């Protein structure tokens, strides 16, 4: 996952 | 301007979260993962800011006119906000943000514990079906008139779908002592  | 439109700084866009009040004066909540950027917003100027561990940011208005009380459904329509609540494992919820627009899901997990990697891990954070794809982040996560969360992150995008997270939104207004308008 990763920040958006 | 409402939830989940653009906000931006220098070339960097992100999405507002909630418009709320400190003692009267008028904020916008987003991700802290995007405060933490810089303190000069399109909208004005930042006044707080926690990323990683948490994921929100508060932005004082340079025009409190502006500082309007609803979430932008990309249908121009608007949905009105009255109060703060706490998701639940199964809840139908919306989404709204600048990259996707609106979309819809639910609400499959709480305190959920997220690896950004280079960019840290944050804790607490509600797990949900719904997409989204960079620059959504900051917008609502809303049920009907009740403000829930901020969107954080996730993996996949519109198209083919991905799980989402998002910070709860009750963490952050009592961080700053703020309330939704």
């Amino acid at each position: 996952p990763a920040p958006f | 301007i409402a939830g989940g439109e653009a906000i931006t700084t220098g070339g960097s866009r992100c999405s507002l979260g909630f418009n709320v009040s400190v003692n009267g004066v008028a904020h916008a909540l987003t991700a802290g993962h995007c405060t933490n950027i810089s303190a000069s917003w399109s909208i004005g100027t930042r006044t707080g800011t926690s990323f990683p561990n948490n994921d929100y940011g508060i932005i004082r208005h340079s025009n409190p006119a502006a500082a309007d009380g609803r979430v932008y459904l990309y249908n121009g329509s608007y949905q009105d906000i009255t109060t703060a609540g706490n998701a639940f494992v199964g809840q139908a919820v919306q989404r709204s943000g600048s990259t996707t627009g609106l979309r819809s899901g639910s609400v499959t997990g709480l305190n959920a514990t997220v690896n950004y990697g280079s960019s840290g891990i944050v804790y607490g954070m509600i797990q949900t079906n719904v997409c989204a794809q960079p620059g959504d982040s900051g917008g609502s996560l809303f049920a009907g008139s009740t403000a829930l969360g901020l969107t954080s992150g996730g993996s996949g995008n519109c198209r083919t779908g991905g799980t989402t997270f998002y910070q709860p939104v009750t963490e952050a207004l009592s961080a700053y002592g703020a309330t939704v308008l």
